[PDB]
């Protein structure tokens, strides 16, 4: 699994 | 500063993957900068230094750690107590002619945390306005 911007914190 | 050699430990350690960088290395990364919080200043350096001097391929990584580090400081100090945000303002123009040296498929990926700051609030619209002409007039 690969960071993305639209992940919540 | 313990803290701050930790950080920059778990920044620099991005060369050693190949992008896309993992949930789980990023947030070893965001942990770092958190506990590092009383040495904001220096974190937000650190982060600006490798956005300016890495190479083209980890210019998105560098803008996914001021996402995660913004959006996980708003989480955990609350949305007008997070010093990340307006400290990353600062040099914000600089950030982003630098961001802007990535690979050409990679502008698209700037452009959409941009749009996801401004439709979420992370950064004040007035902050966010010029960097997305910058990507537009790169376009032209
Ligand atoms: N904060």
């Amino acid at each position: 699994p690969s960071y993305s911007p639209t992940s919540p914190s | 500063m313990e803290a701050v050699k930790t950080f920059n430990s778990e920044l620099y350690s991005l060369n050693d993957y190949k992008p896309p960088i993992s949930k789980a290395k990023m947030t070893q990364i965001t942990k770092a900068a958190i506990k590092a919080i009383k040495f904001y200043k220096h974190v937000v350096q650190s982060v600006e230094k490798f956005i300016q001097k890495c190479k083209p391929e980890y210019k998105v990584p560098g803008l996914y750690v001021i996402d995660s580090i913004v959006r996980q400081s708003r989480h955990q100090f609350g949305q007008e107590k997070d010093v990340f945000a307006p400290r990353f303002s600062n040099n914000i123009i600089s950030t982003f002619q630098n961001l802007y040296r990535c690979p050409g498929d990679d502008k698209s990926k700037i452009v959409r945390v941009l749009n996801l700051w401004q439709k979420n609030n992370v950064f004040k619209s007035e902050i966010i306005q010029p960097l997305l002409d910058m990507a537009a007039a790169l376009e032209h």
